[PDB]
Order: C-alpha cells, then sequence, then structure tokens
C-alpha cells in the first residue's frame, strides 16, 4: 500500500 | 490507546532545514530526503511493503516555509529560547571482549533541532562506520536523536560522545568505557 | 552562531483505540515549542490553543473544502495508514535476548549486584521479576527503565542488590507480548 499525506494548511498572508 | 501514528514536520530558519517523517509509537517509519527528494525507510524491510511518493512532503514542507514567515511576523519576531540537550552513551548490548557491539549516543529533550555530534576515541574523531538518525519528535514539542558507532570492545580503548548546541556553553562530552 | 532561530511544526496525529474502531485525528500547529492551533476530530473544526492562533482557526474554519478534507482524515489518512503498516508495524514482535551477570555496587567491594540485561525486544510493553530459590524478590529492585535503542528494538537492565550465598539460584524472568509463556534465565553463585 501507499502511505498518505496529510497536508498542512496554507496560513493567510 | 493502542496506537499513535504521528506525521511530523518542521521548518528552520535562518537555517532553512526542513524535515518530514512518520513515527508510530515512538518509532521513525521513515523521513523524506529534502535534497535527495528521496524516501528512506528507518528500516530497509519497510520499503518492501510500503512506498510513499516524496513530493508529497516538498509540498508542506513549502507551505511550512511560508507559514514560518508569517507566524514569525505575527508574533513581532520573536525568536525560539534553547534548550540544551540531555545526553547519555550507552551499548546495544551487554558487552564482552573483542565481542562486537554498537555504541549509542542518546541526544534528547532539546530545541532548536540542530547538533554537532562526533564519536570520539581515545580523544580522536572516528567516523568509520558511524550512522544516525533524523531529529525525533517529543510530545513536549522538544526532539530526539540517535547516533549509532559498531565498535569491537577492548581494555585500551575509551570513548565519548561529543555533542554541540547552542543552548550549552561548552560542547558536552559523556564517556563510555570497558567496566 | 548567535542568530535568533524561528522553527514551525506541524504534527498530523491519528490516535487509535481498539484496532481501528475508534480513531481519532490531530491536526496541530506548533510555533517553537508552543501549540497555537488545532484542529481535533472530535470537534470538527480547527480552535486556537493561544491567542496566537487565533487568526487561522478563524480562517481555515471559513473554508468549507478544507473542513470536510480534516473531517474525512480518520478515514482517509488515519485508517487508511494503518491498514498500510500494520503488517510491520502492529504486528511487529522480536522477542529479548535476556543475560545475567553479577556486578557491584561500589568498586572494591564483592559481587552485590545481579543483572538481568534483557535486550532487542519489541514493543516496549514488558514485565521482568527476580526470583530467589522460587520466591519472588520484591526488595531492593532498581532498573534503568525502558530505554528505546531508536532502532525499532528496546532493552533494560534490571538490578537485583543482595549478597549471593552459596547454593542460592537466581532467576530472572521475563514477560513480553512475543512470548507464550514466561523466559526464565538462572544464575548459581
Ligand atoms: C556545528 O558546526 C559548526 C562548526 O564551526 C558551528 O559553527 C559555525 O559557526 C559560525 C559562526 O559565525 C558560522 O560560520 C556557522 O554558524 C557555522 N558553520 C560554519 C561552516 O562556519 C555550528 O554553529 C555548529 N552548530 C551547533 C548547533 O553547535
Ligand atoms: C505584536 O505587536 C503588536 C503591536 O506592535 C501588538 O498589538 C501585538 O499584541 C504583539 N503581539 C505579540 C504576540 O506580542
Ligand atoms: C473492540 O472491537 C471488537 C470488534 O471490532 C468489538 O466487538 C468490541 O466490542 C470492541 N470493544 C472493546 C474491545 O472494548
Amino acid at each position: 500500500g501507499v502511505y498518505a499525506t496529510r497536508s498542512s494548511a496554507v496560513r493567510l498572508r | 490507546e493502542e496506537h499513535v501514528i504521528i506525521q511530523a514536520e518542521f521548518y528552520l530558519n535562518p537555517d532553512q532545514s526542513g524535515e518530514f517523517m512518520f513515527d508510530f509509537d515512538g518509532d521513525e517509519i521513515f523521513h523524506v530526503d529534502m535534497a535527495k527528494k528521496e524516501t528512506v525507510w528507518r528500516l530497509e524491510e519497510f520499503g518492501r511493503f510500503a512506498s510513499f511518493e516524496a513530493q508529497g512532503a516538498l509540498a508542506n514542507i513549502a507551505v511550512d516555509k511560508a507559514n514560518l514567515e508569517i507566524m514569525t511576523k505575527r508574533s513581532n519576531y520573536t525568536p525560539i529560547t534553547n534548550v540544551p540537550p540531555e545526553v547519555t552513551v550507552l551499548t546495544n548490548s551487554p558487552v564482552e571482549l573483542r565481542e562486537p557491539n554498537v555504541l549509542i549516543c542518546f541526544i534528547d529533550k532539546f530545541t532548536p533541532p540542530v547538533v554537532n555530534v562526533t564519536w570520539l576515541r581515545n580523544g580522536k574523531p572516528v567516523t568509520t562506520g558511524v550512522s544516525e538518525t533524523v531529529f525525533l519528535p517529543r510530545e513536549d514539542h522538544l526532539f530526539r536523536k540517535f547516533h549509532y558507532l559498531p565498535f569491537l570492545p577492548s581494555t585500551e580503548d575509551v570513548y565519548d560522545c561529543r555533542v554541540e548546541h547552542w543552548g550549552l556553553d561548552e560542547p558536552l562530552l559523556k564517556h563510555w568505557e570497558f567496566d | 552562531d548567535t542568530r535568533p532561530r524561528f522553527l514551525e511544526q506541524v504534527k498530523h496525529e491519528c490516535h487509535f483505540f481498539n484496532g481501528t474502531e475508534r480513531v481519532r485525528f490531530l491536526d496541530r500547529y506548533f510555533y517553537h515549542q508552543e501549540e497555537y492551533v488545532r484542529f481535533d476530530s472530535d470537534v470538527g473544526e480547527y480552535r486556537a490553543v493561544t491567542e496566537l492562533g487565533r487568526p487561522d482557526a478563524e480562517y481555515w474554519n471559513s473554508q468549507k473544502d478544507l473542513l470536510e478534507q480534516k473531517r474525512a482524515a480518520v478515514d482517509t489518512y488515519c485508517r487508511h495508514n494503518y491498514g498500510v503498516g500494520e503488517s510491520f508495524t502492529v504486528q511487529r514482535r522480536v522477542y529479548p535476548e535476556v543475560t545475567v551477570y553479577p556486578a557491584k555496587t561500589q568498586p572494591l567491594q564483592h559481587h552485590n549486584l545481579l543483572v538481568c540485561s534483557v535486550n532487542g525486544f519489541y514493543p516496549g510493553s514488558i514485565e521482568v521479576r527476580w526470583f530467589r530459590n522460587g520466591q519472588e524478590e520484591k526488595t531492593g529492585v532498581v532498573s534503568t527503565g525502558l530505554i528505546q535503542n531508536g532502532d525499532w528494538t528496546f532493552q533494560t537492565l534490571v538490578m537485583l542488590e543482595t549478597v549471593p550465598r552459596s547454593g542460592e539460584v537466581y532467576t530472572c524472568q521475563v514477560e513480553h507480548p512475543s512470548l507464550t509463556s514466561p523466559l526464565t534465565v538462572e544464575w548459581r553463585a
């Protein structure tokens, strides 16, 4: 199987 | 709980250092080599059973980099306080003369995740056969790290693990010699 | 190098109870050592942990698509990854090698310490007990505690303070998930 990446949320500029 | 899996990431300025790893119950499953853009399994067997698209780690680190800039600004440029490491040297098995063993240098409870580690044999730097882990996350959000030295035990050799960290006034040496 | 450092951390955590029957997902953001905002699957929205994280909580909570990604994580991320790694993590079992050797509490003195060295085991949960002639000895026992080797193995030393007498047989007993019955090692004076 393939490990999935949780993504990191983008902070507002 | 029975188990915890953590995807842990960091980015550090001004060093521009970034790490991405997976932890299972306190052990590293894998991390991503950012320069090579490759997945490094902690035990080689792991990679025979699973895969990971290293590129996804790169995308996250880029986000972490952008977020750090924002948060640095939000905090009015409040920097990290150095927390110096605790260092322990031990062997991986009971020691027997001229029976192959491994010295372990455990570097614990420190931040930022930047350290210089040197193995010394009789006061001299040694690099033959050494290995090390990436920075490993702690639940108090400090860090852990391991350095390893295969060696042949003898009455004639002493060893030291020398650790430099910005939280230390002078380098820390932890000694080992045959009991 | 005295230049100030600034550190960002993110920890995406999956917590498992009873296999995958109950799962909790935490999306955690840190500045230096301080957690400033988090998504808890128990809640289903981001919450500021400190004032510093409030803008992020509010911005992220306004993004419905982002929130639904996080809300599905227990399934699409946690349960998935558990399935991927289960055969070599959850099911990983390595028996310990057990060695008993005498030692000294203070130099020059005769042997007055028995070391039970327990090495190379996984997972970490272990029970080590000392016996003198078939009777458990609970006094004078000291240990290193559980030591991680960093390579998916553990070790621990369990020491018994004792003055060995001729004829006595000491036993170190080890219980561990990898074993189906206690592992015992004898030491004779
Ligand atoms: C790790 O090793 C280097 C060895 O010198 C340390 O020092 C350097 O410090 C100067 C200070 O002006 C700068 O050039 C850099 O910060 C370092 N690198 C080089 C190549 O000079 C470095 O600080 C050590 N790190 C720790 C945490 O002790
Ligand atoms: C940063 O400074 C601004 C004004 O200069 C102030 O309003 C704000 O509270 C400060 N933030 C922190 C985290 O100290
Ligand atoms: C754990 O899981 C099993 C089956 O999935 C279930 O029958 C049991 O009720 C659960 N609860 C426990 C072990 O407390």
